[PDB]
């Protein structure tokens, strides 16, 4: 028998910090979903996972109106998550 | 949707510290968006509709396979995030996605049924759990990216300050 | 007054997964402090912390003899955080 | 002991994403050091005293004044840990590093005095709430980066396989 890491591998992207509130727009939709999906379109070619993720967290550093922090959890990636998007 | 990486683009990237990619003919990549949208008694989440399209078609565009499941309790969530675990299609796959929308608490994120007397929870440690080495061995050296909306809370998550 | 958001720019680096050992020689110290301090000596002045702590991780990914994974945690930094080591 | 970033180096990093850093002769940088070494009912954590040396050496020569506070309990380490918090050094600061080594079990890390039947446990959650926006305002919009050596558990964080 051979031994493996039990976790390893994975990345959570979640829409706030503990205890916080995040928002949803009741005809936009969520904020979080609509800023990951439009951050994913345009560095999906060029950055990996965490990057974009980090850049959709910048998106809103500033707590202007209904306020919220995206947080990234529990991370094992041990390699850069590249999508390669056209590949 | 999504801007190509070009060929060029790709080669620049490309050394040892990048998850390897599969034949784009060979590979089944697979994704699960589980979204609910009506619960028993917490309000209705009008625009989801909105999230699961957006998140459906950008999934697609990244070559995934999308299945969409709404409105689970989270024993049906546990079910099918189990039977998901278990799909074939990951062995010739080289990552997967994973996205929960609902309704969510400090504890995690909120099945169909949910109520502060009788709790309906998902936790974040139990989807970890049913995706890791043992529960999961076809994603192993895998990335296996979570994406979550919800509330962690029902703070407003700031501080004030005069000056 | 003025909004803030309560929590942000943390970044979280732990020895090992959920539920999980990490591991340390009694003369030698603990692996993951001295694998850290290699890659931060190696690595400071070329790559931002999420980098390296991405870099330690991989390190550590054959689970050969005493495996453990150490873990990046409630990641809210909004951008890069470079040390400019001599800076 | 740390390679250095060339001025040239420097120039190709820096552009809008990237965290400030205040000048070399009037920033007074910070960072505090907790290792639990001997405890009431655990074993002496035997080379404790390397892992001190090290990351005390590292974090002066990135330039960090370090403090260095030794066999705490979780109401010691809150003390410190609100105490560093207050101190107006990080005003004139662009980031702080917390180290902390000791024995950790699930819910957190081991003070000096725990033991199964009278638990002594600082929780990652408290270390985060003493460090925020609220309990430390000095450290806003500054990277705060906290860094543990402890188990998270008893098991050897594991799967086997045959094949």
């Amino acid at each position: 028998i051979k031994k493996a890491h039990i976790e390893k591998d994975f990345i959570a992207f979640c829409s706030s910090t503990p205890d916080n509130v995040s928002w949803r727009h009741p005809t936009m939709g969520s904020v979080f979903i609509g800023r990951l999906i439009e951050h994913m379109q345009e560095y999906a070619c060029s950055c990996d996972v965490e990057e974009i993720f980090r850049k959709v967290r910048f998106s809103f550093e500033q707590p202007d109106g209904r306020a919220q922090m995206p947080t990234t959890e529990r991370v094992t990636l041990t390699r850069c998550f590249y999508l390669f998007p056209g590949h | 949707n999504v801007k190509l990486c070009s060929l060029e683009e790709a080669q620049r990237i490309w050394s040892a510290e990048i998850y390897p990619i599969m034949d784009k003919s060979s590979r089944t990549r697979l994704a699960l968006i589980i979204c609910n949208e009506e619960f028993d008694s917490i309000p209705r989440r009008t625009g989801a509709e909105v999230d699961i399209t957006g998140m459906t078609m950008l999934l697609q565009n990244l070559g995934y396979s999308v299945d969409v499941k709404k409105n689970l309790t989270a024993s049906d969530m546990t079910t099918e995030l189990e039977a998901f675990a278990h799909r074939p299609e990951h062995k010739t796959s080289d990552s997967t996605f994973l996205v929960f929308m609902s309704h969510g608490i400090r504890e995690g994120i909120c099945g169909k049924k949910h109520s502060e007397q009788v709790p309906d929870i998902l936790q974040l440690n139990a989807i970890f759990n049913m995706l890791n080495t043992k529960n999961c061995p076809s994603l192993k050296d895998k990335p296996k990216v979570i994406i979550i909306q919800a509330c962690k809370g029902d703070s407003p998550g700031v501080v004030w300050f005069k000056d």
